[PDB]
DNA sequence: GCAGACACTACGAGTACATA
DNA sequence: TTTATGTACTCGTAGTGTCTGC
């Protein structure tokens, strides 16, 4: 039963060429996946020159919507493997996945018996999909999984979308490093134009551009937005393409180093920056990453050629001025963080804390955005103080 | 004990999409989809009271005329929305082998889903990428920022946006016109100041005010309804010459019994918004305006703190 | 022990000679133990309160109360996050410091107490470094030392008692402890050289000693044993000063300030300052030793010292009143460096 | 000499009172007289309330000079009843004004008495009396039967709609996982007159209850062997449970239908 | 599809249940080992060792409590521990399953119903 | 060199369920006469010393004291995959770093052996201090265990005071208060359940719930509990055994 | 009848967010 | 290694009570 179905999954990838984009990705999973039989005669000792023999399992990041899971199945199915996909939606704590996938790592499959040339019809490709949608931690089952890692028997694939979590980060170097991008032009434009000759709804060649731009690459919301246009208009030109640009803009959730990158830009304080972007706005920037914005305009409020100073005011003033803000802020976090738990200040914190010290500072960048370096030395304070009351205790 | 009559918020809640006044593109999108009726996974997000539920509920009405109390799954806050339940039962609706007409498809709607929990979205993913074709997920939050971004791509946003007063207006000269009443236009007109959008303010002001007097005057409306306090401090905010600043503030906020934690939250709020004057001060301003929402938090709560408040803003705006 | 600060230590009122009238209100303190208050001494830094606390007590309670036992205790707090302090008590009174962790400490302070207040008659309490607890802990300690007084007695020990809330103020004897004088600080020193073994030849290097001290007993006994190790025991009559590695990059850190004003020296500015976090010192000492030697350059003029001296109270007081210790230092340098 | 002097023959009698309502009640009130010590509590949702009220015959000695009032915290009280054993006998022991009961636990075949006080409550609720007494059907089923049906109907749904026809009941509880649908028709067991099943149908009735509170409901099904529902349109459901002296009758609120 | 199987071994389902949950309780495997006509039940742990040894025979007092096996090929198969719980929490069937034990192909614990069979097919862990 | 073969492995699967939750690790070290083992908890305030005897054994062979650090937890699974008509044979070797734990059945049809390695525990501190203890009396256990238990509901420190005759377990709390007090009963048809005094001097002595409660785990053991006090010296409570005994050590907390 | 085998409510501990 | 109460969620845990069958 056909023409019921979403546009994203009757259109999808059958066969490993029509995965467009993020090529590289797919050869070298594929690669990977192919070798590891030697690798494991090999006792996952020695490795050629990509390092696939070592890695005992690999792992797929990356924004969503351009093809992991699809790469990944396809992959398993193509040489003769037998899936064994996992989820979020099944538990994976401590008690669930040991008695879960635990038992199966050492195991053949039973289906491969009665569905039998195949060489790997015997054999399982652990597909985790949705790691990072365990928020567990500690005993949340992601030691279990690095455990995986160390000693499995079959291949072992996980997909998450992206690594600067600090519960992602046991998986630092045990398990394959491969990452997809965002694809390319080309290739959506090419798999648009078919999927435009088989739902014969007219696309323009260059209003896709623009479509690809407004979603940032994510291909199945692409897929959707065309759908759902062409249900009542399906015909898209210069006319239409800023009113559907407008209604269907991404809006994803900044980086904590875009946050900063936005926040430092001279352009948006000005008259005409102010009007298109309003200070609601950087309230709501401010919002999106409030743990680490504070500080990261912190470690590099003063590393930025100013393009807003007051006529006759120094660089060197407007920095005191946005440093003054900075330790005006730090007692609001305080209170904010107090036995008194009063959360409602958090917005006079965005703006003694990001906007403000940020409005003085704006312009172009002497250099790329420095991680927070405060909470590295915090961590080493907190070693040193541990080593003096040590040698206190020990003294007496 | 008396009985009550229902209220016009649901006594006249619309059933069809063509009754709904709003988004003119959104409705007929709708409706196209309603006479198509391969309905997609969609994200409807608005301000509170601009008509997104029930768009959502004539629209499932219209695809299941005869099957919506089989194949409508209706879950809010009010439920128990954790991954256990989450699973179990959409797990279970999603599977259920209900025979649908050739176009259409099982709808599950989650009314504001911006307060369910990231690991109950996190399973909703996965469910919503395996049963595609047989359920279609329907979301209704007022704002799509607590939606993870995995659910915003594999579903069509589509964002609503405020009533002008022309949809407001129509809309409360079709209910007068449903039932008797009488009305002067001005007091119209100050029904829709009042609602600034929000189209239940609206018809709960109306029908407040007829219950009231049995006329919709100017004085009437503004005998049950009082100034929106947003506005009264943004005209204390933006008068300069400090005593009549001062005056405004003792006049219409502390004799009309406002507390002063409500009047610095409004007055914050009102000089985020604010656009008539410039960024710098703006600035100045809510770093004023947040000492007195510090000295006001920790216990200081009279009528000289927020006079210096304003004192404080005034000597920013005369420049010192 | 080797080192000649700790094992050179008064046990009893009568080998202090330091204070005339402070041993004298000591001892008549210590003529009725059934009749004794609580006490609060106060006063600068290192010269001697707790030697002064000792020998009261022993003065009241008798000997045996330098016969101190290093007992650990364990505490609950939230969470699964756990804190082992180990009390150092003795017979006949007790030693508690706050060297927990700071927002967490009101609960240790309170079961100690409620524990010993269970079981001459009283025991006394000794709390070390008193200006550093928290508000709440004060406020905690405040019925628990008024309900109980029969059975404990709190011997409460801080300098800079400026924290010290109104209260516990208010229900304690308070003490106040001047610093020594450069006359006892080199009659002490002598003492010491004379039953130590030192080639010294001339007093003006301990005169020296004592004016680089500033009225501290402990940094000159420390600067005494340094450079003689260093001297093969043979003091000189032009021996050079040593000074502790901080005080030498804050003076390196004052000059660079002094030197030069750019945003490069503020760059560098703030990886000093965090290196110095990261040295374990508090950044209230920090910023006061940095506004004083500020102040002590010459090229500076009057108003840019009034200038820095305003700022450096406004940053002091957001320090007292901030939880990063590095932001307000910060901010401190850059309004300096404005005002240069 | 105590004012009240309440003597309780096999005190698992008490203990099974208790936790008749022990769940689905959190405070209660007992308003002792010289009829008897009756009670009456509503839950804190005001759904379901349960009056009681326990006869001079289910006493060995009763002796109550003055109404008192004893407000109560459930919890309380049946762990207090919990420690103790079947063998021994109960006695409620209180003095003018009372600020607590003295509970006894005394036995002939060891002495073992283990006195308990258990503190009062001020409640001060005063309710009022049962304004029902019309009703339309008016059925009495076995316990353990009722008990069965509201269980294995429970786990479908949370809405369980009782219908009353000629000589015939029937429960409905349609749910999300399927339905359901149990049909009792009347019949008399000679052999066992206890298991018989009686319906006494004068207007139709079509109720729907929540399962919680008619789970709570059956909970007090050890309490007696015999149930007897008396449903009525536009009142509450009325479920008695019969004593050796008085009973524990409750009053359910069926839920709106639009 | 049917195959013959290196052996066949059956025994009382709750003798079988007994032994199977005695050892889960030492480690997550099972080594079932059929050799010179001697099953030999182990199993190996971070905790400890181990091992049930039985003795096909024949009960005449009651033949659904004897052992019956019969040796074509030996065999080498290790399973899980949960697997094995979950085959066994379907014992109460039938009195004595039918396991048929080969090297190559999936384990089949077979429960004889009246007029049916609950057989359940287990792969055996890698070796 | 040790081979101790019950009659009956429910006998150590009592003892060990006595044992669970008051220690976790403990050392046996076994001698010729029997096992003896002692233990303190990680509060330092409750004391469970066990001894079982000779007598018990059907057979035992112990030729070299060995000191024995084994796990609990082990043990109880082990111990539950025992049942009835298994004679549990205890056999190590000369140097056992593993234990083995042999099940044999009167019949051949199954008979399993079983492994556990001996980990590294320090050997405890043996304080054989025995003062004289005040009063002492012995009641059945049953009867013991519902007192605490009922009186640890209403409260968290359960007082035991002794006076003519008359035990007094008082537990005040919030709730309510609770007083339970026993007649020194003797019964002649069933001489098992009695309840006899000795008392020389009285005594006030109040304890934790907790632990009094821990202590309740190894009834199983003994239908009889004998407890005897002292003002100042930790009370015992001594549950009997075929051949030995198991002791709790308590300090008094007031 | 007693001991298990189950499902059940209940308690403890840990992560996560806290203004639009 | 940070915030520091209160709330909500989620989990595994230990008792607690009820039904089967030796
Ligand atoms: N390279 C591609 N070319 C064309 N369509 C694609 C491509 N990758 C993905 N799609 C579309 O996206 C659908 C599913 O993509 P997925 O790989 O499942 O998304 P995803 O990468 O898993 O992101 P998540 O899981 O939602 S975070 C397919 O059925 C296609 O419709
Ligand atoms: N476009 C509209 N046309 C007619 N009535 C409308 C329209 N929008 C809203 N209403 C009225 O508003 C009420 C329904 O409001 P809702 O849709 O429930 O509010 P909402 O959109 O769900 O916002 P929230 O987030 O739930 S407060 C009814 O009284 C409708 O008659
Ligand atoms: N009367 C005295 N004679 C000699 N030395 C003294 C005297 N009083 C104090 N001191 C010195 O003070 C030092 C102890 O100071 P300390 O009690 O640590 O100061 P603080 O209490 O401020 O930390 C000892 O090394 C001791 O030599
Ligand atoms: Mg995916
Ligand atoms: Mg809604």
């Amino acid at each position: 039963r056909e023409e019921d179905k979403l546009w994203t999954v009757k259109y999808a990838p059958t066969n490993l060429q029509q995965v467009c984009g993020n090529k590289g990705s797919v050869m070298k999973l594929k690669n990977w996946l192919a070798n590891w039989e030697n690798s494991k005669k090999n006792s996952f000792k020695h490795a050629g020159k990509d390092g696939s023999g070592v890695f005992r399992a690999a792992m797929l990041y990356g924004p969503p919507g351009i093809g992991k899971t699809t790469a990944a199945h396809l992959v398993a199915q193509e040489l003769g493997y037998d899936i064994l996909e996992q989820n979020a939606s099944d538990v994976r704590s401590k008690t669930l996945l040991n008695a879960g996938v635990k038992n199966a790592l050492d195991n053949m499959s039973v289906v491969g018996y009665f569905k039998h040339q195949n060489l790997n019809g015997k054999h399982f490709v652990i597909i985790m999909d949705e790691v990072d949608g365990m928020s567990g931690g500690d005993r949340g089952g992601v030691g279990q999984l690095a455990q995986f890692c160390r000693k499995t028997s079959t291949p072992l694939i996980l997909i998450c979308n992206e690594r600067n979590l600090p519960k992602m980060r046991p998986f630092d170097r045990v398990c394959l490093d491969i990452q997809f991008r965002r694809p390319d032009a080309n290739s959506i434009k090419s798999r648009l134009m078919t999927i435009a000759i088989r739902e014969k709804f007219k696309l323009d060649p260059n209003v896709i551009d623009r479509l690809i731009q407004t979603t940032r690459g994510d291909i199945r919301q692409v897929i959707n937005l065309l759908s759902t246009i062409s249900t009542t208009t399906k015909t898209i030109n210069h006319e239409n393409i800023n009113e559907i640009s407008k209604a269907w803009e991404k809006n994803i959730a900044l980086k904590p180093f875009d946050i900063a990158h936005k926040m430092l830009d001279g352009q948006i304080y000005s008259d005409i920056g102010s009007r298109n972007f309003t200070l609601n706005d950087k309230i709501a920037l401010y919002f999106d990453d409030f743990d680490f914005t504070p500080l990261m305009i912190q470690e590099n409020y003063l590393s930025t050629r100013p393009s807003v100073l007051k006529p006759g005011q120094s660089h060197l003033e407007a920095v005191a001025e946005a440093a003054n803000c900075i330790s005006l802020g730090d007692i609001v976090e305080k209170k904010i963080r107090s036995s008194e738990q009063l959360w409602s200040l958090l917005p006079l914190h965005a703006v003694l804390s990001s906007v403000y010290p940020a409005s003085k500072v704006a312009g172009h960048m002497a250099g790329r955005i420095n991680f927070t370096a405060w909470l590295g030395q915090n961590s080493k304070s907190a070693k040193y103080y541990r080593l003096l009351q040590e040698i206190h205790y020990h003294t007496r | 004990t008396l009985s009550l009559q229902l209220p016009w918020v649901e006594k006249y809640r619309p059933q069809v999409l063509s009754d709904i006044v709003g988004n003119k593109e959104t409705i007929d999108r709708l409706q196209q989809i309603a006479k198509d009726g391969n309905m997609p996974h969609m994200i409807i997000s608005g301000m509170p009271g601009i008509g997104k539920t029930t768009s959502v509920h004539c629209l499932a009405h219209e695809l299941l005329g005869r099957s919506y109390a089989d194949g409508v799954l209706e879950l809010n806050a009010s439920d128990d929305r954790g991954i256990d339940v989450v699973r179990n039962q959409i797990k279970h609706f999603a599977q259920k082998k209900l025979h649908l007409p050739p176009g259409k498809h099982k709808i599950v709607i989650l009314d504001e889903a911006d307060s369910m929990t990231a690991g109950a979205q996190q399973a909703l993913r996965r469910t919503m990428e395996l049963y595609s074709n047989s359920t279609r997920f329907a979301f209704a939050c007022n704002q799509s920022n607590k939606i993870i971004e995995p659910l915003q791509s594999r579903c069509a946003i589509l964002r609503y946006s405020k009533l002008s007063d022309e949809d407001v207006l129509k809309r409360l000269l079709q209910i007068i016109k449903l039932e008797d009443v009488k009305y002067t236009n001005d007091g119209l007109e100050a029904i829709i100041f009042t609602a600034e959008g929000d189209m239940r303010q609206a018809i709960n002001n109306l029908q407040s005010t007829v219950a009231g007097h049995g006329l919709v005057n100017a004085d009437n409306v503004f005998k049950i309804v009082d100034s929106p306090h947003p506005l009264i401090v943004k005209k204390m905010l933006l008068a300069s010459n400090l005593e009549d600043s001062i005056q405004i503030l003792r006049t219409d906020l502390w004799k009309k019994g406002y507390s002063s934690i409500d009047i610095v939250t409004t007055s914050f709020r009102v000089t985020k918004n604010l656009a008539q004057v410039k960024e710098s001060v703006r600035l100045e301003m809510i770093k004023e305006i947040g000492l007195t929402h510090m000295r006001i938090l920790e216990g200081v709560g009279t009528y000289l703190q927020l006079a210096s408040m304003l004192a404080k803003i005034h000597k920013l705006n005369n420049k010192a | 022990m080797s080192l000649w600060v700790d094992k050179y230590r008064p046990k009893s009122l009568n080998a202090l000679s330091h204070n005339e009238e402070l041993t004298n209100f000591l001892k008549s303190l210590s003529d009725q133990p059934r009749d004794l208050p609580h006490l609060l001494l106060y006063g600068p830094n290192g010269t001697g309160k707790k030697t002064r606390c000792m020998a009261l007590l022993e003065s009241i309670f008798g000997p045996g109360v330098y016969r101190l036992k290093i007992d650990v205790r364990q505490f609950v707090t939230a969470s699964n996050r756990k804190l082992e302090l180990n009390v150092v008590s003795s017979p006949y009174h007790l030693e508690i410091t706050p060297s927990d962790m700071g927002n967490n400490d009101r609960i240790v302070i309170q079961e100690l107490l409620k524990e010993v207040a269970q079981m001459h008659r009283y025991k006394c309490v000794i709390i070390n470094e008193a200006n550093s607890l928290t508000k709440d802990a004060q406020a905690a300690l405040r019925r628990t030392m008024e309900k109980y007084s029969k059975n404990i007695r709190l011997i409460m020990v801080c300098d800079s008692m400026s924290p010290i809330i109104a209260p516990i103020k208010s229900r304690c004897l308070l003490i106040r402890c001047p610093a020594p004088s450069d006359s006892e600080i080199s009659t002490i020193l002598s003492d010491v050289v004379t039953n130590e073994r030192i080639q010294l030849e001339t007093k003006d290097i301990l005169k020296r000693i004592a004016q680089a001290s500033n009225g501290n007993l402990r940094v000159s006994l420390l600067m005494l044993e340094s450079m003689a190790l260093n001297n093969e025991l043979a003091l000189k009559s032009s021996s050079p000063i040593i000074k502790p590695d901080w005080i030498i990059v804050i003076h390196k850190l004052t000059r660079k300030i002094v030197k030069e004003r750019s945003v490069n020296s503020l760059i560098e500015c703030r990886a000093v300052l965090y290196d110095l976090l990261a040295h374990c010192i508090p950044a209230n000492i920090i910023l006061k030793e940095l506004t004083f030697s500020l102040l002590d350059v010459e090229t500076l003029n009057t108003t840019n010292k009034s200038s820095i001296i305003e700022y450096s109270s406004v940053f002091d007081e957001r320090l007292s009143l901030g939880n990063k210790a590095i932001f307000h230092l910060e901010g401190f340098i850059a309004k300096v460096m404005c005002c240069l | 000499a105590s004012m009240l002097e309440a003597k309780f023959e096999e005190a698992s009698l008490f203990k099974r009172i208790i936790d008749g309502f022990k769940d689905c009640v959190q405070l209660v009130n007992f308003q002792c007289k010289e009829d008897g010590i009756i009670a009456q509590a509503v839950d804190d949702s005001r759904v379901l309330l349960v009056s009681l009220e326990i006869g001079v015959e289910a006493f060995q000695e009763y002796r109550c000079d003055h109404p008192v009032t004893l407000g109560m915290d459930l919890t309380s009280l049946s762990k207090i009843l919990r420690c103790g054993n079947n063998t021994d006998t109960l006695t409620l022991i209180a003095d003018n004004t009372p600020d607590s009961i003295i509970l006894l636990f005394e036995d002939t075949k060891k002495d073992r008495i283990a006195e308990y006080s258990l503190k009062l409550m001020d409640i001060d609720a005063d309710f009022l009396k049962i304004e029902e007494l019309q009703y339309d059907s008016t059925l009495s089923l076995p316990s353990s039967e009722f008990s069965k049906i509201v269980r294995d109907l429970s786990q479908l749904s949370d809405s369980i709609n009782i219908m009353i026809t000629k000589e015939t009941i029937k429960f409905v509880a349609d749910g999300d996982i399927g339905s359901g649908s149990v049909i009792i028709k009347p019949f008399v067991d000679m052999e066992h007159p206890e298991t018989s099943i009686k319906l006494e149908m004068d207007q139709p009735v079509d109720l729907t209850f929540g399962a919680k509170y008619l789970l709570d409901i059956i909970k007090g099904s050890s309490l007696s062997d015999r149930v007897g529902i008396r449903l009525s349109s536009e009142a509450p459901a009325l479920f008695q449970f019969d004593l050796k002296s008085g009973f524990l009758q409750f009053f359910l609120a069926p839920k709106f239908n639009d």
